[PDB]
This record gives structure tokens, C-alpha cells and sequence, in this order.
């Protein structure tokens, strides 16, 4: 879930109005990329765990956390606007 | 209610993406249509008031004729030719060139507009199948919340 | 040697030592220099009009190879150069060096572009301005 | 196939067969003419050997060239280069444990 | 360049086509690769094969309009001038492809080829129908006949032009 | 003016690219065309002198027959075949042959050539389609200047 | 020059240059038939 | 201009690095360094046989 927060956040800052300007181009740069990289941990270890136990995966991705007004990881990444993280078998096997 | 399924609902999203294709293909018919149909009726009736007919004869059998059904009895009959060979002993030489412009016609709307229509649906079907395929994915989240 | 003209009178001591470049390399066997400059079919100044002395003695002026690589560009390429600043009461105007440098380099530039040496093109691209 | 058909058109061509017929009649039993072609000079015949001989060595070295700048071959060149180094190492080896001897008989 | 029979301006079909029916209005006035050099230049340029592929398009062309017109026109009552340079033309057609046959490759060279069985094809066609008209020049039913059969001409005879 | 568009401009670069692909086509049915054309005509009208109305009708109906216009009716009544079954009971028993010659006819035009078009247009449209957008790219300064 | 100051890129292809009779850089580069150059984002983007 | 001339030194600079992390750059560059380090051993066999004489030399 941190991962996929991390990934927005840095997304959405590198395309924003306080990161405009000719000095600040390779830091904007570098923002893109350490976005990706969080997204892929994001897939990544989801993966590990359909891997070791899907039903277990299954009872990780429908736990309500209470940081986030309690809701689950799925909505998050929807909120997210994660489609890497949605088209996963795993995600779609929850959502069906 | 098709997109739930994991079927018809990705082919719905490619439909609305080839769309776009098809916006195209009406504007260059579109072109062919009007400049085809007010050349063959000032060219059947070259002694007439306009009025709201020679309106409806100008979109009316242009628009048909791409889609294969011929006015060409009817054509025949409009052209005032007695002859047995069809646009042969006609009272004006003007209206046997009714059947040229038709052959011009077909030859740009079926022969090459809709053949390409076919290879722009085929080059954009293989570019956004795979796009389709995971926005298909979101929305079936969307559908089940 | 003094010339009758006065636009190739007009011209710095650099320009003739390019000059020299050109007709040193030119007159080296089975040179490309010699046959495009033959091929061009023009006269002395540059001008698509086709005494020779002169015409041949100095065959290799910077004005005429200007104009031979501005017609290999396009039909309406025309670059223009000004030899005025290289005199000695300009040199109290800011920036004029950089000005003449740039000139020189680009003149230099051509003539490497010319004769095929990359590292030297590349070299005299990168000293002077408008790069792209 | 267009280059041995007869020269006159279809219609025609029964002119061309009467032709090649006086021709062969003429040829196998009146015997009154032959056949002339034309031979290039030995000049451009050498002219041409050697144009061929220089491309053939020309390629060949280019072939060379181009074959020993492929990322395999370049991997093992550095592999057999490294296997020669440890030869060199254990020549060095051979004559360390000589000196080890030496000194040690020099004591 | 063996094509074109190796000259310079001799590049398109129109070029050649042209150069061809006015041999002495473009053949000067054009690149050359008196008696001495005219004769010279005719003689190559009407010995390069693409000259002779381009007499036997022509040539295959009127034979195609010609029978297209003897088979649209009605039959007389006797045997007509185009018929008689009709059979004149398929002789030759005929006499080529047995020169061909006995004089170059062999038989089962000339029956590999697909465009050798259509030749024999459309003689047969032709022969066979005009035969047919030629038994009984005045009966109406032969002359049906003739003309049905001759349908099949025009439809190989038009196809082969594809070669 | 459509060519200052980004959707409708590359698609005309890429008609204009086709257009040998048409030619192409329009050669191979010229030959099948005056072929059954002459042939057809010959076999339903044996006995009439040659005159403009049997040029007309070598190109009138067989050209229209491969858009799927088919003139059976017609050529049922020109054949005079008095059956109810569409060729039986005839004058001429080689009349007959008319719907065989047909039914070769449009295999070739519209089976074949129709859809080795849509073959040679979608190969045609993936060889030249990013050449046709950098195209596009150098007209637009061009219009814009 | 596109990654860092896209408004600065776009004064600079504007800029009318002396030594080539008073005319900007897509022009020379037109003049010259670079595909590549003008099919690139930042000169379309200045184009539009 | 100096915004022309910055970039331009940028790019190059870019370039250069982009050309020296291919991976035909790096085998051909580990592969002269191999030839390096040989040569720094028949340096060393050099003075190696050098004490071999002033050892023989010795006795
Ligand atoms: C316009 C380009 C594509 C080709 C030009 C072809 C046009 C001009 C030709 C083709 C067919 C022709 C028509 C065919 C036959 C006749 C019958 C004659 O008694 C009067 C003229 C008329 C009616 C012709 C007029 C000109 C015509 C329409
Ligand atoms: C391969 C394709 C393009 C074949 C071309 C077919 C063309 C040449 C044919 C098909 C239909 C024909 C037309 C059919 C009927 C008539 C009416 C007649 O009174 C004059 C000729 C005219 C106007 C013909 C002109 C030629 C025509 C347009
Ligand atoms: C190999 C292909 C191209 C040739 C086909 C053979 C053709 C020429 C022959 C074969 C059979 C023939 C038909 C056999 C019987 C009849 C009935 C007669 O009352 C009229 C002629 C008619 C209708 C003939 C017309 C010609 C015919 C169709
Ligand atoms: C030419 C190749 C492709 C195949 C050959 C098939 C041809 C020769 C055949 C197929 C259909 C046949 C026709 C079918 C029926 C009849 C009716 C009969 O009372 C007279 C012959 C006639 C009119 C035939 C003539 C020959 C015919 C046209
Ligand atoms: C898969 C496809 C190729 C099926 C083939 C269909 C063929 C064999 C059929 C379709 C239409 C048919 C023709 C329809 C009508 C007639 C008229 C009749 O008086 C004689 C037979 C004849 C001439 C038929 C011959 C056979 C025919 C050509």
C-alpha cells in the first residue's frame, strides 16, 4: 500500500507546477524513474505471494487498514491509478 | 450489461476506440456523396425547380449505392431511355454520362474507401488490444463497487 | 599578389591562409576539391556565369566556395559574410572577439566539411555558436 | 527467352520460319556461309582478372575484419588472453619457489 | 541492362513504344549508348529483346481486338476475309509453337510450362470451332456452334495476355 | 483542407500510396472483364450485326455484376428462356453456357481480386505508414508557411 | 534543450540568424531536408 | 547563445557516457586492460629474471 502511495505521489509531483524550471529538469527526471521502481515493488511482492499461498494473498488484499479511513489495499490502488498493479492475476482473482 | 463479460467487454472498449476510424471514413465519403449525387441529379433533371426533392435525390440513392443495391432500373427509368441496351436512345446525350459518373463513384466508395477502412481497423485493432484488455481490467472493479 | 577587385582585396589574412589550405590539398593527385571546383562551372567571385589568370591563380577564394557549398545546400541559400569587423578600429566593442572567432571558425568549419575530417569538423563546431 | 525468339511478329512469322529455313538449307547442304561473333582483347580480359583478384582479397579482408569485431568472438579472445595470463602467473610461480630454494640453501 | 538492349534513354514503355512506331523522329534526337551509325542504331535498337516483347504485345493485342470483333460480328453465309486472316494467324501461331517443340528445349521442357498448354489450348479452340463453321458455312446451327466454342477463345485468348 | 488535420491528413498520404495497389488491380480486371465481357455478349446476341450498343454491352453489365448488382433477370430475358427454372426451355442450347461463364466470372472478381486488395492494402498500409506521418510532419510547415 | 526549458527551446528555433540571409532554423533545416529534424516534438511543437 | 552552448556541452557530455556503458564498449575495454595487466607481467618476469642473474651471480 506504501508502495503504491509512494508511486502516485512521486508521479504526480514530477508532472506539477512547483517542479517547472530549467535547474530542476534531472531531479524531475529521477522522480519519474523512482516511481516506476516503487511500482514495480508494488507488483513484485504481491506476486511472491500468490506464489506461496493465494488464499493468504486473497486474506491480505480485502484487510481494511485504519491509516487510510479504513479501506483496502485494491482501493488504494485504484485511487492510485495503478493499472500495472490491477491487471494482476492475483488483484483480478480477488475482484472475481 | 456486455462488459462484465470477459469477452464482449474489451471488444466494446475497442469499438469505442475504432470510432475514430470511422469519423474518417465519413468525412471522406462524405465528400464523394455530395459531389457525386448533385452532379447525377442536375444531370437527370436539367429542367427543374429546386425544392425539397432534388434535396432528397441528391442523399437519397447516393448514400444506398455503396452498399450494393444498384438504382440502375430505376436510374433507367429516370434517364427517359427507350432503348433495350439500358442508357441507349435517350432524348438528351447529356444523361448517358449518368452511368460513368456512377462507375467513378463505386470504384472510390467501395472498391477503395471501405477496403482501407478495413486496414485502419486492422492496424488500430492490433495497437490497442492489449490498452483495451487492462482498462477492461479496471472497470471490472469499477462494475463490482 | 594585388588584385582588381576590390571585394577580394577587402579580404584578411585568414581567409588566404584557408586559401592556401584548399590549393595545397587541391593540388594533391586524384583530389575531389579540383573536380567539384572544375564541375561548378562558375567564375572567379562565385557567380553562375562561367581574365583566367587570375581565374586560376586564385581558383580557390573563400567567396567562390562559399557560394559552391550554398548551392549544394539549396537553390536560395546565400551565406553572408563581413570581413569589415577584422579591421582595428573595432576592437573596443564589447564582445568582438567571440564575433570574429565565430566567423573564422565557421569558415574553417566548411573547409573541414569539404576535405571529410569529422574530429577537426567537430572540433571547429563545437569552438564556435549556432551548433544545430 | 526474348533474346533467341524470332524477330518478326505473330502474323508475320511464317516470313522468319521460310528464313531460318533457307538458312539451314543453305548452311547443311549448300554450305555457303558461317557464323561471326566478336572476342574482347586480352587487354580488357586482364583488365577485368585483375579487378576481380583485388575485390576477392578486398573482401576477404573485410570479411576478416568484421568476423573478429563480433561480441562472441571478443569474449572468447579475452577468455584464451586470461587463460594465458594464469600461464604466465605459474611460469612466475616456477620461478619464486626457485628463489624460495635458493635462499634457503643460501642460508 | 541486357533489357533495352543496352542504350540510355530507352527506360519506360511510352520511351520505347513511341521510339518504336516513329523510328526516325526520337531515334536521333535521343543518347546512342550516316548509313554507317543509322543502320547501325536500328539494328540494335530492333535487336534488343524488350523490342521484341513489345512487337509481341502489339501483335497479341490486335489478334485479341481482331477475334474479339470476329466473335461479336454475325457469321456471313460463306467463309469472310477475317477468318480467312484468322486461320492465316494461327497457322503461324501453330508452325511457332511446333518449331518450339521439336527445335529448342524438348516435349517435357515445352508441357512443363503452363503457358505452352494454354498456346495449344487456344489453337485447338480455335480449329475445332472454325471447323465447325467451315463443314456447313450456310446452317444457322453451326454457326451457333462455332460462335459458342470461339466464346472459350476470347476467354483464353484474353487471359493469356496476363503472360 | 482535411490535410491540416492530424487524423485525416497521414490517411490521404497513405491513399495517395495505395493508389498503385489500385492500379493494380484495375489491370488484373480489365483482362476478366472484356474477356467474359466479349464472350457474354457474343453468346447471348449470335446473330446481330456489330454496332455501338454491342461495345456498350460488353462493358454495361459486366462491370456492374462485381459490385453484386447480378442481372439474372435481365439476361433471363434476353436469353429467351420461356422455363420457370431460370435457363431451361431456350431457342439456343448454347445460351445456356451464360450463367457457367458468370458463375466463373465474379470467383474471379470478387473472391480473388476483391480480396487480394484487402491483402495487398493491409500490407501496404504497415510498410508505409510511419513514412506517410514524417511526411505529414514536414507538409504541416509546409502549409503553415 | 526540450528536457530543460521547453519555452527557451521554442525562442531559440524562432530566432532570425544574419549569416543565412535573415531566417530561423526550421526554415535551414527544410532547406536542407532533415526528415528527422522536423518530425522531432519540440520543432512540431513550435510549428503548432 | 549560452543556452544553445550549455546544452550543446550537455548532450556531449551525455553521449559520451550513453557510448562508454554499451556492452561491445565494455568487452572491448576489459579485454585491453587484460592486454595491460600481461604486459605488466613480462615486466615483472623482467626483473624476475634479472634477480635470477644477480642471484647466480651472487654465489
Ligand atoms: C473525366 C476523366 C476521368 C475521363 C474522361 C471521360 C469522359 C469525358 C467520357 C467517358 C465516357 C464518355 C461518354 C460516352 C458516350 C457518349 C455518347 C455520345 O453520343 C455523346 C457523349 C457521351 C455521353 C460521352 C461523353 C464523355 C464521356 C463521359
Ligand atoms: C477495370 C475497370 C475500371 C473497367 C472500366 C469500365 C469502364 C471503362 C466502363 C464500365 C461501365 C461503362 C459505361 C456503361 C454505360 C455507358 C452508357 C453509354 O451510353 C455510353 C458509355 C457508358 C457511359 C460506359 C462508359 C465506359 C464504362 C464506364
Ligand atoms: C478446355 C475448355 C477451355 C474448353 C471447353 C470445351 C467447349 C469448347 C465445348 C465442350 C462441350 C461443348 C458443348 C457440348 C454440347 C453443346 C450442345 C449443342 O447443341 C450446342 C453446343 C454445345 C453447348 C457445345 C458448346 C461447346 C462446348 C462447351
Ligand atoms: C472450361 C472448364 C473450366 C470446365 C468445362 C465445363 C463446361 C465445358 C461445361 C460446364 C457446364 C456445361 C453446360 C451445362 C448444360 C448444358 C445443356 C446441354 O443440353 C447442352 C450443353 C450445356 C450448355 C453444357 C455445355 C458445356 C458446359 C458449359
Ligand atoms: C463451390 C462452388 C465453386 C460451387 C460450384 C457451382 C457450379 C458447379 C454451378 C453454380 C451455378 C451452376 C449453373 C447454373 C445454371 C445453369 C444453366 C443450366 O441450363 C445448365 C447448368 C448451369 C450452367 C449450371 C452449371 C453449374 C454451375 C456453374
Amino acid at each position: 500500500i506504501n508502495a503504491l502511495v509512494a508511486s502516485r505521489i512521486l508521479e504526480r509531483l514530477s508532472t506539477h507546477r512547483a517542479l517547472q524550471g530549467p535547474h530542476l529538469a534531472e531531479e524531475r527526471a529521477k522522480m519519474q524513474h523512482n516511481a516506476k521502481k516503487f511500482e514495480e515493488l508494488a507488483v513484485g511482492v504481491l506476486g511472491e505471494c500468490h506464489g506461496s499461498d493465494s488464499h493468504m494473498a486473497s486474506e491480505m488484499l480485502h484487510s481494511k487498514n485504519d491509516m487510510f479511513n479504513k479501506k483496502n489495499a485494491i482501493n488504494i490502488a485504484y485511487d492510485a491509478k495503478s493499472l500495472a498493479f490491477l491487471s494482476h492475476p492475483a488483484t483480478q482473482s480477488v475482484i472475481n | 450489461y456486455y462488459a462484465l463479460s470477459k469477452n464482449l467487454g474489451p471488444k466494446l472498449i475497442m469499438m469505442m476506440e475504432m470510432m475514430k476510424d470511422v469519423s474518417t471514413f465519413v468525412f471522406l465519403l462524405l465528400i464523394f456523396l455530395i459531389g457525386y449525387g448533385v452532379a447525377a441529379q442536375s444531370l437527370l433533371s436539367p429542367d427543374e425547380d429546386f425544392s425539397s426533392r432534388t434535396f432528397i435525390g441528391v442523399l437519397f440513392r447516393p448514400y444506398f449505392q455503396i452498399y450494393g443495391e444498384l438504382f440502375l432500373d430505376d436510374l433507367n427509368s429516370e434517364a427517359n431511355c427507350l432503348g433495350d441496351t439500358p442508357f441507349t436512345e435517350c432524348s438528351r446525350e447529356t444523361v448517358r454520362m449518368v452511368p460513368f459518373f456512377l462507375a467513378v463513384y463505386i470504384l472510390g466508395s467501395n472498391v477503395l474507401l471501405v477496403n482501407l477502412l478495413i486496414a485502419m481497423f486492422n492496424d488500430t485493432y492490433m495497437k490497442v488490444q492489449e490498452a483495451a484488455e487492462d482498462l477492461w481490467r479496471k472497470q471490472n472493479y469499477e462494475l463490482c463497487a | 599578389a594585388k588584385t582588381n577587385i576590390t571585394a577580394l582585396d577587402e579580404l584578411p589574412s585568414f581567409a588566404l591562409a584557408i586559401e592556401e589550405l584548399y590549393k595545397r590539398e587541391a593540388k594533391k593527385p586524384h583530389s575531389h576539391v579540383q573536380r567539384l571546383v572544375s564541375l561548378s562551372n562558375t567564375d572567379v567571385l562565385g557567380r553562375h556565369y562561367r581574365g583566367r589568370d587570375l581565374a586560376n591563380t586564385r581558383a580557390y577564394n573563400v567567396l567562390r566556395m562559399d557560394q559552391i557549398f550554398a548551392r549544394l545546400v539549396s537553390k536560395d541559400f546565400s551565406v553572408n559574410r563581413d570581413f569589415t569587423i577584422y579591421d582595428s578600429k573595432y576592437d573596443k566593442v564589447p564582445g568582438i572577439q567571440f564575433r570574429r572567432t565565430a566567423q573564422a571558425s565557421h569558415m574553417l568549419f566548411l573547409w573541414a566539411i569539404c576535405l571529410d575530417r569529422f574530429r577537426m569538423a567537430r572540433h571547429f563546431w563545437l569552438i564556435g555558436d549556432q551548433s544545430i | 527467352e526474348y533474346k533467341d525468339r524470332p524477330f518478326l511478329p505473330a502474323p508475320f512469322i511464317l516470313l522468319a520460319h521460310v528464313h531460318m529455313l533457307f538458312m539451314r538449307l543453305l548452311r547443311l547442304c549448300g554450305v555457303h556461309t558461317q557464323e561471326h561473333e566478336k572476342i574482347q582483347d586480352d587487354e580488357t580480359k586482364r583488365k577485368i582478372t585483375t579487378f576481380e583478384e583485388l575485390n576477392t582479397d578486398k573482401f576477404l579482408r573485410r570479411w576478416e575484419r568484421e568476423r573478429q569485431e563480433m561480441l562472441e568472438a571478443r569474449v572468447k579472445m579475452t577468455n584464451d588472453n586470461v587463460v594465458q595470463a594464469m600461464g604466465m602467473m605459474d611460469q612466475l610461480l616456477e620461478h619464486m619457489i626457485s628463489f624460495r630454494f635458493s635462499l634457503d640453501q643460501q642460508a | 541492362a541486357d533489357w533495352y538492349g543496352h542504350l540510355k534513354s530507352v527506360t519506360s514503355f511510352w520511351a520505347v513504344l513511341f521510339a518504336f512506331f516513329f523510328p526516325f523522329f526520337v531515334l536521333p534526337f535521343i543518347n546512342f549508348s550516316g548509313a554507317h551509325r543509322l543502320r547501325r542504331k536500328f539494328a540494335k535498337f530492333y535487336s534488343a529483346p524488350y523490342t521484341r516483347f513489345i512487337s509481341d504485345l502489339l501483335s497479341h493485342f490486335v489478334l485479341c481486338v481482331v477475334t474479339s470483333y470476329f466473335v461479336l460480328d454475325k457469321l456471313e453465309d460463306t467463309i469472310s476475309a477475317i477468318e480467312w486472316i484468322l486461320l492465316v494467324w494461327f497457322v503461324a501461331l501453330l508452325l511457332e509453337e511446333l518449331r518450339q517443340m521439336i527445335f529448342c528445349d524438348g516435349i517435357a521442357e515445352y508441357i512443363s510450362d503452363t503457358w505452352n498448354r494454354l498456346d495449344l489450348i487456344m489453337i485447338t479452340l480455335f480449329f475445332v470451332g472454325f471447323f465447325t463453321h467451315a463443314s456447313d458455312p450456310s446452317n444457322q446451327d453451326s454457326k451457333v456452334v462455332s460462335k459458342g466454342i470461339h466464346a472459350f477463345l476470347v476467354v483464353v485468348l484474353w487471359l493469356r495476355f496476363m503472360r
